[PDB]
Order: structure tokens, then C-alpha cells, then sequence
RNA sequence: CGAGUGGCUUGCUACCUCGAUGUCGGUUCCCUCCAUCCUGCCCGUGCAGAAGCGGGCAAGGGUGAGGUUGUUCGCCUAUUAAAGGAGGUCGUGAGCUGGGUUUAGACCGUCGUGAGACAGGUCGGCUGCUAUCUACUGGGUGUGUAGGUGUCUGACAAGAACGACCGUAUAGUACGAGAGGAACUACGGUUGGUGGCCACUGGUGUACCGGUUGUUCGAGAGAGCACGUGCCGGGUAGCCACGCCACACGGGGUAAGAGCUGAACGCAUCUAAGCUCGAAACCCACUUGGAAAAGAGACACCGCCGAGGUCCCGCGUACAAGACGCGGUCGAUAGACUCGGGGUGUGCGCGUCGAGGUAACGAGACGUUAAGCCCACGAGCACUAACAGACCAA
RNA sequence: GGUCUUAAGGUAGCGUAGUACCUUGCCGCAUCAGUAGCGGCUUGCAUGAAUGGAUUAACCAGAGCUUCACUGUCCCAACGUUGGGCCCGGUGAACUGUACAUUCCAGUGCGGAGUCUGGAGACACCCAGGGGGAAGCAAAGACCCUAUGGA
RNA sequence: GCGAAAGCCAAGGCCUGUCGGGAGCAACCAACGUUAGGGAAUUCGGCAAGUUAGUCCCGUACCUUCGGAAGAAGGGAUGCC
RNA sequence: CGUGGAAGUCUGUUAGAGUUGGUGUCCUACAAUACCCUCUCGUGAUCUAUGUGUAGGGGUGAAAGGCCCAUCGAGUCCGGCA
């Protein structure tokens, strides 16, 4: 699998699933983007990520 | 009861306010008790996800207001651990209001569901719209 | 009517003194059953990383599907049997009664022992004889050390000597494999005692915490509420009532934490190989890399890394063996992130 | 109606203490009793089944969360297998709390001429001590056993290391007109307890990196202070739980009980001799400790002019002193350096753009730049430091 | 009862009261559950008019209760920071002390024993700890009674 | 900056709120920081802690002795160039 | 609508005064009444320095039997007093 926000690689056995209200979901490969996505931040903005590079 | 086939942290304690993921009126839920629950001293008892617990309306409807109904757990903020490690966690805390045989006393189910709800009780789960 | 609640902590792990050997001792060995062999081995603990496995339990609803397993990666690289020890019965327990030696010694076995330079194997082996025809002869162990020097990351050679059992078919026949395995050189690896799939007992010398109060110790409460901020936050109410005028050894008191022997019973043996499959990126924190004989345990080992572990096969399995488990896929992906 | 057991209530007595044995309730932490609430094995039934009712053995484990009340007691709610009771100076203030009783202030009611009273109510109203001995938890040093190294043995000791529940198949079956509705067994999970561990999730992370306010160093750059991080964002290692792993079965002998053979007493009789079964209880099994077990142990090897050990040096898988463990050039023990693996999030400078402004000037944008800065981990690497050397010892 | 004591015989109001013994009074509100709180009733053990009654805007480190918000008060504890604590140099008290003293389980005794009796256990010395016991230390009990005591 | 406020800094004073050295420095204690999910279940009692917050604009209930209640409540805004 | 700027008014660690909770720290103290955070007043019946007056069954007391030099339901010293 691939990251919601970032688009690494979640390496197999790791990760969180976030469920929104609608019913939408998201996967995340760890913590350090749950957080920057919690901060309204998107990840086309940020220059790590690798949408954007 | 059956093996929900996921490891559940209990996110909810007794007391706890939560929202009622259905049409019967009632809008908010707060938790009294936990079905064949039996702590130990001094530790509030933790409800979870595909618990059955028993609840009293907080908000809703002058009719469905005060009640002591049963219901089950559906949602839950705190993560949970599907087989392949990966932990799951909603929006929000939610219950769906049950009767003595456990099917929903309300006919449409506002938000989506847990899949590991479906295999502990079915007519809630053929009564899901989403299944996450 | 002030609740009823169980005792805190375990009195059976007693007494939480430092373990006298760094190298774990078995009070307990398996029944003489199937061909004779060694009742155990042991390796060097490197640390953790998860395995993706395919369900092996038939009376699982899960049965063939992919599943997360955490897993301990323990160095295991082949021991050396350099003596067969023989018990006899006698009315007060059991007494060693002679050793079977060698000639071929490992370059560094003098950095422990005090190396046999002259030994006689055949007057050893004629005592143990005379002693089965008088049917005086209890058990059959061998004396084992390890060679720590095959393992890179760990940093003594000062190998660590144990005692093991053999058990199997006749006391007759295990005898004769017994001094078989010692008279070539003694060398075996963990292929010849476990296969993978199989229930082991892992025994360790836990964690050294030093000296820890009753709520890490005995895992006490702390004070609550209005009690917590007088100046008593993390003591226990009493040591005992007025009467015994004394306090009794079972209220929880400070003291010693870690560095026990403790034999943790049933652990599945996930897989036995060699090589770098397992190792992880930019090496295991606080241990090395890893590049040779392992054996992949199901969860938790106890003590750290580097130290030393030993193996037996479980003396009360609860569930059947389900032999050489599909591996999926085992990670690689750095513990630091 | 009669005979008793207990010493939880109350009452009596006035033996003990008035040169003081701190109150009630609560809390915390430990041990216990059985007259047993649940769980195990049983017997009866007004025992079809299911759900009960009553009784027997039985103290292993469990007996929980809450609303009013200072309450104990008790009332009430929802859960539960059940939410039993009692003892330990009405266990526990050189542990806590201080809501009540019961100081000095004050009000109300009643009583009193009055001061003032009340086994009436009400608001406020303090918690001392550096542990000598003993006791226990853990840690050392010596002596005995009479040179050392390594491996063991097991007298005894500790354990609840495990308790309990729900579901599935058995089965809509046995049973029952029907309603209703089991079990043996096999499985899956949950809860409480226990031990351990950190790959995963989560926390911390005043290591680190960034943003940014005020002020100071002229601006820039780069920094200091703002309580022991100014604040905000992210967070490695480690330590952790909210995370993860593991924690039988079976034997042996019994209790209540069900029986066998069997006599006294030709018969009958489970008992008197004998025997077969039979509890979560006991013993073993399993875990932990354990040569100071005074019968002070066993084996193997090394050594008695030398085996081994201590100090020394470099360090931790160890650590409050002490102890423990490893390494010491025949070396990767620590540091430097370089990689690898990680944290942060794109450096100073310069170029272009930039709402504008005559110009000066200009917040900021893009590029250079997965940049810059940083790392409690790993590897490579003898470059630096493990040198020199002292002591004891049959 | 349809007067009598002793002059009169509770009027407006308020009322289960900071006053109500019975009492957690009864009904209602509120909560899953409310000896609490508020409203009503109210025969008031033993309310009531300057011994002021009722009532009341504003004010209050005054007493009781409810809600939103908040949170380590709690479930249930973790990690961290600073000063101690531990080791070393220097300085250097006090409390307390009939004697003996390694205790433990029972018993006995002026009925609450480290010392008596019986057994059990116990090799000596030292470090750290939290305080079970010495009916621990501290103050000739501030309760109670007594004194042909005191104020 | 509203300020004789905080915070930072001069001039001036001081390193004498006068014992030091060592251990990643343990238990335990004093002050204190951050804690997921829940959110007063804690307790006699939210004790302790936390929340909120400055300025401007909008807007403001019962009651009232008409003064007050009232910063009621609630909503929005806030930098730099 | 503006002006005016009243008040035993309000906010306020301005100076200053006070002392609610923590029943924290201390409790052989730093201290025979201290430390820290929290809290109240802060144009007035305000707070304060210095001088001055009232004396022991007497003062002083917005009253707590409060205070009158660590002494108060009758100060302290010495005497009566062995
Ligand atoms: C019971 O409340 C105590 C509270 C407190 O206890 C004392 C102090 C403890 C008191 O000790 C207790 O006194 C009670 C009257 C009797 C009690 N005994 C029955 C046991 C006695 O011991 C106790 C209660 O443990 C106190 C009298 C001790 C002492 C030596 O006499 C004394 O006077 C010293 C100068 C103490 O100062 C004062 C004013 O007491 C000081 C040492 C301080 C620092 O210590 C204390 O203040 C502690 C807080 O003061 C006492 C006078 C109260 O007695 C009563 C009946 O209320
Ligand atoms: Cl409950
Ligand atoms: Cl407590
Ligand atoms: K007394
Ligand atoms: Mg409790
Ligand atoms: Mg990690
Ligand atoms: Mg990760
Ligand atoms: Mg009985
Ligand atoms: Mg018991
Ligand atoms: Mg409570
Ligand atoms: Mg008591
Ligand atoms: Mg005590
Ligand atoms: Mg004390
Ligand atoms: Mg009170
Ligand atoms: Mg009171
Ligand atoms: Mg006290
Ligand atoms: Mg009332
Ligand atoms: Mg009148
Ligand atoms: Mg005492
Ligand atoms: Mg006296
Ligand atoms: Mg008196
Ligand atoms: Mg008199
Ligand atoms: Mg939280
Ligand atoms: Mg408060
Ligand atoms: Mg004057
Ligand atoms: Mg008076
Ligand atoms: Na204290
Ligand atoms: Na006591
Ligand atoms: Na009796
Ligand atoms: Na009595
Ligand atoms: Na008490
Ligand atoms: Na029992
Ligand atoms: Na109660
Ligand atoms: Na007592
Ligand atoms: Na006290
Ligand atoms: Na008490
Ligand atoms: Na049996
Ligand atoms: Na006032
Ligand atoms: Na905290
Ligand atoms: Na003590
Ligand atoms: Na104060
Ligand atoms: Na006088
Ligand atoms: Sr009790
Ligand atoms: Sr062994
Ligand atoms: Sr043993
Ligand atoms: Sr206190
Ligand atoms: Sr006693
Ligand atoms: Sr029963
Ligand atoms: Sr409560
Ligand atoms: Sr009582
Ligand atoms: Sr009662
Ligand atoms: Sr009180
Ligand atoms: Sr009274
Ligand atoms: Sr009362
Ligand atoms: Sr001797
Ligand atoms: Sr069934
Ligand atoms: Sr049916
Ligand atoms: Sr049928
Ligand atoms: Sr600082
Ligand atoms: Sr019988
Ligand atoms: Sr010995
Ligand atoms: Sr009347
Ligand atoms: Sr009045
Ligand atoms: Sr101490
Ligand atoms: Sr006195
Ligand atoms: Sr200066
Ligand atoms: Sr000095
Ligand atoms: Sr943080
Ligand atoms: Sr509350
Ligand atoms: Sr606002
Ligand atoms: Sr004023
Ligand atoms: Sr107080
Ligand atoms: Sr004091
Ligand atoms: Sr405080
Ligand atoms: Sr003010
Ligand atoms: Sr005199």
C-alpha cells in the first residue's frame, strides 16, 4: 500500500487507518503525517513529501 | 460471544457521553453499564468497540429522552488492531440502539461501521451503509 | 464494606534478588519419548522485527490468510558438547558421578575453564557402564558452551558454559548417542534439536532495573487524590497491622527489580535459517548486524540485547505442533523512524 | 418448650492504663476464620425439560462500578458467575484524610430570673519527632565448612500462576401436548490475576530541527534572556501501557457422595477387616529460591612455586556504596573520522519576481537546495586511549 | 368545652426552617440511581412580628445545589526538568538511654510479654529503605471523679 | 505598554540570599512540564490543577431600590509589508 | 447630543494595607507564628512615621473576654513567703 498523505510506501504491518465522518478513508504510514495533516497542511505544500517531489 | 477479530483498547468508559448512529430519536448516549463486563477495584468499567452496552438517552426527542435502552458500540475514537497490524480509528464514538433481540430499534444508520461489528451482530450490519 | 481485590504482584517469582548466574539454569527437562537428542541450545538475543505468516491453525476461521507476527531475532550459532556428565541414584537425590571428555577444544573455552590436558575417557565410560548394569545410573546430560566469538555484535569471547539433558529411547542407547556426539567434537546446531513450527521454552535473565519502589516493583497504587500532594506519592499505606508487631515478607517493599531467571513457557519457533534475512536497517539498536545461524521466536524473550538465551522443547505444550510456517514477507525497515 | 456454640451488637462489672496505649468514618497494604454469595464435586425435590427450591463436602480463586448521606449501617441504579459475612488494639493517624463526635467565635429552637444549659440543629475552627532496638524488603563484608576454576545436586522454602465467563458445533436436538429447551465433547474469544517484552500503536523525549513574539548585542548574519524549554510545530534512542508475547493436560491419595465383595446377625447390609470410584480442595506435576542442609554436599579438571584471584586500564547485557558482567594489541572495549541508519523540513549568500514608491525602499515568492543543521544506534576503521605495572595465593 | 391556669390565648405572614423529634415526612422537578438541592403540602416535638415578622435589587476569600466549558481529581499510570537523596573532602549538633537484648509462634501473668513457661528459629558485622512492634519519642490527661483546692 | 505592570537592557552594585567534589545522577521526597481514549467516574466538597483572558466592532436575559443587573450571555476582528 | 467629572464606585502584586484556600513547605525551623502560590482592600470609617495621652479590678476595646512589650477571665517586678 501506498500513503493517503505522502505516498511513500507503508511498509506491511505498520500504519493507521482513519475513518472520516462521511465514511471516506485514509491511510497513513505514521505519525509525523497524521499530525501535519491535523495541522490543515496539505501535502502538494510540503517539500519531503513525495507528491511533491 | 464470537471472536470480533481485532484487538479493541477500550475508548469509553461508564458515564461516557457518545452519539446514537441512527433514526430513532434519540441523539445522544451515555454509557451505564457493559454486558458480561466485571472489573476489578477501583477501575471504571471501559467499554469498547462490538461491545454491547447499556445506555440512557441524554438528548433526542421528549419520547426517546430519559430511556434505558440497550445498544451496540460501532465507532470508537481510540485505535483498534486488525489482524495485519494495521490499527483503525473514526471521527467520532458511536452506538446504534438495540432491542432484546439484538436488531436496531431504528431503520436507517447515520455514518459508517466497523466490519468487525457485522460478524457479532448481523441485522446491524445488513442495516449499514457503509462497512469500513 | 471496603471491596475485595487480589494481592499485588506475584509471590511465586520470590524472592526479587539478583540471579546468582547471568546464564540461565533449566529446574525442569521433557519426557523421554521419540530417538535420543539434546533437550536443548541456546543463541544471543539481537532484538525485534515483525514477519507477515500464513494461519497454520486449522480451527482458526483465518486459516490461510495473511497475519502480522511479532518476532524476536535471536543469534544462534552451534554449540559445542565437550563433555557427556552421568548421574547415579543414590537415597539423597542425584550426584554427578564421572565426565567423558574431549581432545578438540575451541581456541578460547581457557578464558572460562581450566582446559583437560589429562583425562582417561575410558575409565569415565567403563564407571557409567558398571553403573546401568547395577541399575544405579540416573540421567544422561552433556556440559555445552557456546561460541560467542561467531557472533560479531556481541562482545565477549569468554564462552558460557550450561548443562543439558539427553533423553529418548533406551538409557542404553542414549548413552551411546550421547558419547557419539562428544567424541567427534562435539558440534551441533539448532537443525538437530528443533525444527521450526515447533513449542519452546525460552529461559532469560530479565532486564536489570537495579533498585525500584512497590508501584514498579509490585505494581502498587500510587496516592490518590488529596493524598498524592502531602508528601506521600509513591509509599504504601502500611507495612501491616498492630498485631503481628512485626512485617510480614508478602507487603509489597522496595528493592531489587530485574536480572531474574524467568522460563517463559510456549514459544512458537516462527523460522530457523541463516544469513541476513532478518537483520534490520542501520543495524539493531544497541546490538549489531546480523549475518549467520538465527531462529525467529514468536513475541517477547526475555533480557536484552546481547544476552544470552536459552532454548528447551515445551515440557507442556498446550497446542499441536503445525511444522515450517509460510513466511510471507519479514522486515527489514529500520527501527529508528 | 427444651439443650447449647460463638464473642460481630448491646448491656453489665470496674480487673488494666489517667507522670496520656491519639477518635468515628474513609483510604491504603498485608494475613486469617467459615456459620459458603459465586465457582468444583454431591444428595433430595412438590426432580419431564429449562429455570429453581433445600441440604452435604469444600476457604483454591473471586465477591466489582456507581447516586443521596460524615456516616458504619442502610436506601437506590445498571452491570455480574456472585457482586457472602466476620477477625487481626471495633487491623492500619512515628501512612494518609479530617467530612462527624468533642475546645475556644456565632446563630436558631427549647429551658432558665440569670451566668448559662441541651446525649437538639447549624456555619467556622491545628494533625509534632533527624529511628537506638526489634521486624521485614533488597544490597554487601567476613568467619565456618578445609588451593582453585567450571558444572551440578536438593534438604527444605514460595506460588493462584492461574480463576471465571460468553459464544459456536453438539441442537432447535434429548425432554415436553405445547410453550419452551439442556448435556458429554470439540472448538473460538473475553474478563481478572500473573510474569516478561517494545517489531507494531500510543506517551514522554527542558537530545535535536523548524516557526515565531518581546528585548539586547547598530542592521544583516549569528546569538543571550523571558524558571529553570518564552511560546508554538515535529520528534530519534531509551524508559514505558493505552501496546505485544506467554501463563495445561494429566497423574496419586481423599471429603460429601455412588458403589463392590462382606461378617457380626444362615438373611439383609457400601464398612466392622478388604476393595472400586469421587471435589476449583490436598500431593505430584510446573515456576522461583536454595551449600550456612553443623550429616556444613557431589563431579570434572587445573594447581600446591605456582592454578587461580585482587588492584590497575577501556567499558557496560550491571549498578545508590559495595556487588555483577565484558574487553585489555594474539585487541574492535571506548573516542575521533567515514559510511549506513535516523530526526527536522529546504541554510547563509546570490539571481529573478514582488503590491507599490520618483527614488530610497520593500513584507514576501521561486531557484540554487531530498537543502542546511542534528543524532544517546550500527558498520568500516588500530588513528587515539586499553599503557606501565603492583599485590595475594595452598 | 360549644370556661380553667396565670393577664392574654398566636393576628399579617413564614413554615419539615441554620427553628421539625418522629424523618431519608408526602407529592413533584432533576439523575440510570439524588438521607442532597429546589417547589408545593405542612396539624409548627418546640415558627411569628424592633426577643422585630415577611421580603428584597445591589455587594460577598460567607453556607448548600444544578448546568455549559475545562482538566492527570479518577480510570492508571508513564516519561521528563530542577533541588535533594547515594559516594567523596571539610565542618559538626540534638532527641533519647534501669539493665540485659538475634527473634518468632503459643501460653502464662495486675486481664495488652524481646526478658516468665513451652516449643520453633537463629553464624557475626555493615549499607540502603519504607516505618509493623518497643501498648516508640514528646507534655506529672485539657475528658471523668475526688480535695471541707483556685479563679 | 494604559501603566510607577510583565518581560528585556542601561547607569550603579554584585557573583556574600557564602561550603565544596563525584555518579545519565537508582528507590524515595520537594517544586514543576507533557501525557493517548474517557472527562469529576475522584472527594465530605472539583480540594488541587486547568479553562478564560488584552483591545475593537456587533450584541445582551430574569430581576431592579431605575442607580444597577452588564465585561450578563453570545458572535466577529487582531500580524507583517 | 455634548460638556462636567461625582463616588465610604469598579479593575488593578502602582506604593501601601490585609490574610481566604493550599489544611502545600517548614514543624530539634531561616523564623518561640517563617516561605511559596492562591486571595481581599487599594480617595477613605484609608494607610503610615514621629511626638503625645490613658495603667492594673485599672486603661483600651466597630465586643473576639480582644489588647496593655513572646505575659491577660485581671500585666510585670519584688515583698508578704520557708
Ligand atoms: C489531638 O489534637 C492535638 C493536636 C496537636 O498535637 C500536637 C502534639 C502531638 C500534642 O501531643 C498530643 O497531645 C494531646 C493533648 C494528647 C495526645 N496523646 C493522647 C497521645 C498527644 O500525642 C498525640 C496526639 O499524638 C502536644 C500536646 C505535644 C506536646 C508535648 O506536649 C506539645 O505541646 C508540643 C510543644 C507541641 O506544641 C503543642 C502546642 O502541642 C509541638 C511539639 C508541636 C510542634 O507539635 C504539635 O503541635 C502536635 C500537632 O496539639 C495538641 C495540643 C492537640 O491535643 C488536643 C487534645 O487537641
Ligand atoms: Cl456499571
Ligand atoms: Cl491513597
Ligand atoms: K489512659
Ligand atoms: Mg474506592
Ligand atoms: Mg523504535
Ligand atoms: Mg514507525
Ligand atoms: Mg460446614
Ligand atoms: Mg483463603
Ligand atoms: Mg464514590
Ligand atoms: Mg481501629
Ligand atoms: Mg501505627
Ligand atoms: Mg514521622
Ligand atoms: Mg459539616
Ligand atoms: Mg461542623
Ligand atoms: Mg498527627
Ligand atoms: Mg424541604
Ligand atoms: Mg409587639
Ligand atoms: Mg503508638
Ligand atoms: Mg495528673
Ligand atoms: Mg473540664
Ligand atoms: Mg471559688
Ligand atoms: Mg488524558
Ligand atoms: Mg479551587
Ligand atoms: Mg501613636
Ligand atoms: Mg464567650
Ligand atoms: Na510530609
Ligand atoms: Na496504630
Ligand atoms: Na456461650
Ligand atoms: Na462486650
Ligand atoms: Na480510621
Ligand atoms: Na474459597
Ligand atoms: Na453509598
Ligand atoms: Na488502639
Ligand atoms: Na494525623
Ligand atoms: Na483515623
Ligand atoms: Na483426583
Ligand atoms: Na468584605
Ligand atoms: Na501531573
Ligand atoms: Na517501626
Ligand atoms: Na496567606
Ligand atoms: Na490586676
Ligand atoms: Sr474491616
Ligand atoms: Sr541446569
Ligand atoms: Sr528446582
Ligand atoms: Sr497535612
Ligand atoms: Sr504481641
Ligand atoms: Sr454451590
Ligand atoms: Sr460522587
Ligand atoms: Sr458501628
Ligand atoms: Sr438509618
Ligand atoms: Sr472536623
Ligand atoms: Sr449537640
Ligand atoms: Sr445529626
Ligand atoms: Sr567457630
Ligand atoms: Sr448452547
Ligand atoms: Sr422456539
Ligand atoms: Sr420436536
Ligand atoms: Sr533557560
Ligand atoms: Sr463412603
Ligand atoms: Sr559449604
Ligand atoms: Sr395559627
Ligand atoms: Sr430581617
Ligand atoms: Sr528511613
Ligand atoms: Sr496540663
Ligand atoms: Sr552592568
Ligand atoms: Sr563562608
Ligand atoms: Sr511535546
Ligand atoms: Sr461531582
Ligand atoms: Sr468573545
Ligand atoms: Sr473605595
Ligand atoms: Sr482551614
Ligand atoms: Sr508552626
Ligand atoms: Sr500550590
Ligand atoms: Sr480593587
Ligand atoms: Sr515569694
Amino acid at each position: 500500500r501506498e500513503c493517503d498523505y505522502c505516498g511513500t510506501d507503508i511498509e506491511p504491518g505498520t500504519g493507521t487507518m482513519f475513518v472520516h465522518k462521511d465514511g471516506a478513508t485514509t491511510h497513513f504510514c505514521s505519525s509525523k503525517c497524521e499530525n501535519n495533516a491535523d495541522l490543515g497542511r496539505e501535502a502538494r505544500n510540503l517539500e519531503w513529501t513525495d507528491t511533491a517531489r | 460471544m464470537e471472536a470480533l477479530g481485532a484487538d479493541v483498547t477500550q475508548g469509553l468508559e461508564k458515564g461516557s457521553l457518545i452519539t446514537c448512529a441512527d433514526n430513532t430519536g434519540a441523539r445522544e448516549l451515555k454509557v451505564i453499564s457493559v454486558h458480561g463486563y466485571s472489573g476489578t477495584k477501583n477501575r471504571h468499567p471501559k467499554a469498547g468497540l462490538g461491545d454491547k452496552i447499556t445506555v440512557s438517552v441524554t438528548k433526542g426527542t421528549p419520547e426517546m429522552r430519559r430511556q434505558v435502552l440497550e445498544a451496540v458500540v460501532v465507532r470508537q475514537r481510540k485505535p483498534i488492531r486488525r489482524p495485519d497490524g494495521t490499527r483503525v480509528k473514526f471521527e467520532d464514538n458511536a452506538a446504534v440502539i438495540v432491542d432484546e433481540n439484538e436488531d436496531p430499534r431504528g431503520t436507517e444508520l447515520k455514518g459508517p461501521i466497523a466490519r468487525e461489528v457485522a460478524q457479532r451482530f448481523g441485522s446491524v450490519a445488513s442495516a449499514a451503509t457503509m462497512i469500513v | 464494606p471496603q471491596p475485595s481485590r487480589p494481592r499485588k504482584g506475584s509471590l511465586g517469582f520470590g524472592p526479587r534478588k539478583r540471579s546468582t548466574s547471568e546464564t540461565p539454569r533449566f529446574n525442569s527437562w521433557p519426557s523421554d519419548d521419540g530417538q535420543p537428542g539434546v533437550q536443548g541450545f541456546a543463541g544471543y538475543k539481537a532484538g525485534m522485527t515483525h514477519v507477515v505468516l500464513v494461519n497454520d491453525e486449522p480451527n482458526s476461521p483465518r486459516e490461510g490468510m495473511e497475519e502480522t507476527v511479532p518476532v524476536t531475532v535471536i543469534e544462534t550459532p552451534p554449540m559445542r558438547a565437550v563433555a557427556l556428565r552421568a548421574y547415579e541414584d543414590t537415597p539423597y537425590g542425584q550426584r554427578p558421578l564421572t565426565e567423558v571428555w574431549t581432545d578438540e577444544f575451541h581456541s578460547e573455552l581457557d578464558r572460562t575453564l581450566d582446559v583437560p590436558e589429562d583425562h582417561d575417557p575410558d575409565a569415565a565410560e567403563e564407571q557409567i557402564r558398571d553403573a546401568h548394569e547395577a541399575g544405579d545410573l540416573g540421567d544422561l546430560r552433556l556440559i555445552t558452551h557456546t561460541v560467542p566469538d561467531a557472533v560479531p555484535s556481541v562482545p565477549k569471547k569468554k564462552p558460557d558454559v550450561m548443562e543439558t539433558r539427553v533423553g529418548g529411547g533406551s538409557v542404553s542407547d542414549r548413552l551411546d548417542h550421547a558419547l557419539d556426539i562428544v567424541e567427534d567434537g562435539g558440534e551441533h546446531a539448532m537443525n538437530d534439536i528443533f525444527r521450526a513450527g515447533e513449542y519452546a521454552d525460552v529461559a532469560g535473565v530479565t532486564k536489570g532495573k537495579g533498585t525500584q519502589g512497590p508501584v514498579k516493583r509490585w505494581g502498587v497504587q500510587k496516592r490518590k487524590g488529596k493524598h498524592a500532594r502531602q508528601g506521600w506519592r509513591r509509599r504504601i499505606g502500611n507495612l501491616g497491622p498492630w498485631n503481628p508487631s512485626r512485617v510480614r515478607s508478602t507487603v509489597p517493599q522496595q528493592g531489587q527489580t530485574g536480572y531474574h531467571q524467568r522460563t517463559e513457557l510456549n514459544k512458537r519457533l516462527i523460522d530457523i535459517g541463516e544469513g541476513d534475512e532478518p537483520t534490520v536497517d542501520g543495524g539493531f539498536v544497541n546490538y549489531g548486524e546480523v549475518d549467520g545461524p538465527y531462529t525467529l521466536v514468536k513475541g517477547s524473550v526475555p533480557g536484552p540485547d546481547k544476552r544470552l538465551v536459552r532454548f528447551r522443547p515445551a515440557v507442556r505444550p498446550n497446542d499441536q505442533p503445525r511444522l515450517d510456517p509460510e513466511v510471507r514477507y519479514v522486515s527489514n525497515e529500520s527501527n529508528q523512524g
